[PDB]
């Protein structure tokens, strides 16, 4: 299947995932295609932040589902 | 007046219009902290309108801090604050109580994730006790490739090459004289 | 606060003295003096 991780600069990623695939698993596919290091990712599905060791299909997550992503900040 | 902005690889960037209210005002805001030497971070958000951008909210999140570094705690309620009012993240800003005006490697790993969603992404940092700030991006493409490839240990560690640049003047970047709203969600 | 010795990472404090960190600043640092003396701050780089 595919879904959608729509970031708040605008932009839509698209994914090819199975069911069975770990959060984890889906942010590291986000680091090959986009280059954004696991750490700084926090992915978002209706009104729930999702956790790194849970399922797509755990939390319901469907074929052209939406996923949000926000990054985490840190400066000094 | 028309600007055409372009990277090292040939790739054009669209205008960023941001308040020249918006430095000072972040000094402001931010101040307690800054008094008790401690860092403090805000994200630039925005709209797209006419293929521009426009920079027309600071927002400071929920944030923790020392006096050389600062991040955010609790992204999803930003993410709900920006996703509900339509809000766009076209960069961040944050302060160096003491230090000279740089981005750090934390800095550069955070802000590589921005750019390589926007190009157009920007950095400014601020250094009050200098009196002094500046805009910033990564090289584009040779300073994001080499943040990409990282993997050194060390919250704060050394990159070989120039990777970063201050924004050209004038640039894709563009200060206006225009109104502009704050907006603290901390507790 | 980290800083760079060309090239070692090293955790220190603004009141180190040279000798507890044990050196030029692009001046050579004596003994007897700390880090803060010469305006060092995070990522500043010294060679050993
Ligand atoms: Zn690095």
């Amino acid at each position: 299947m595919q879904i959608f991780v729509k970031t708040l600069t605008g932009k839509t990623i698209t994914l090819e995932v199975e069911p069975s695939d770990t959060i984890e698993n889906v942010k590291a596919k986000i680091q090959d295609k986009e280059g954004i290091p696991p750490d700084q990712q926090r992915l978002i599905f209706a009104g729930k932040q999702l956790e790194d060791g849970r399922t797509l299909s755990d939390y319901n997550i469907q074929r052209e589902s939406t996923l949000h992503l926000v990054l985490r900040l840190r400066g000094g | 007046f028309k600007i055409h902005a372009y990277t090292e690889g040939g790739k054009p960037l669209r205008t960023i219009y941001l308040p020249k209210l918006l430095k000072k005002v972040f000094l402001d805001v931010v101040k307690p902290n800054t008094k008790k030497n401690l860092a403090t971070c805000g994200i630039l958000c925005g709209k797209l309108r006419q293929n521009a951008f426009f920079i027309t909210h600071l927002v400071i999140p929920l944030q923790e801090a020392t006096s050389d570094t600062c991040g955010t705690t609790d992204e999803a309620s930003l993410f709900e604050f920006q996703d509900k009012h339509n809000l766009l993240t076209l960069g961040w800003i944050h302060t160096h109580p003491t230090q000279t005006c740089f981005m750090s490697s934390v800095a550069l790993h955070t802000h590589c994730s921005y750019q390589l969603m926007l190009p157009e992404a920007i950095a400014i940092v601020m250094a009050p006790s200098k009196n002094t700030s500046g805009i910033f991006r990564l090289l584009d493409p040779e300073g994001l490739q080499t943040i990409v490839k990282c993997r050194k240990p060390g919250l704060f560690h050394p990159h070989e090459g120039k990777v970063y640049t201050m924004v050209a003047q004038p640039g894709h970047v563009r200060e206006i004289n225009s109104k502009l709203q704050v907006v603290d969600l901390r507790v």
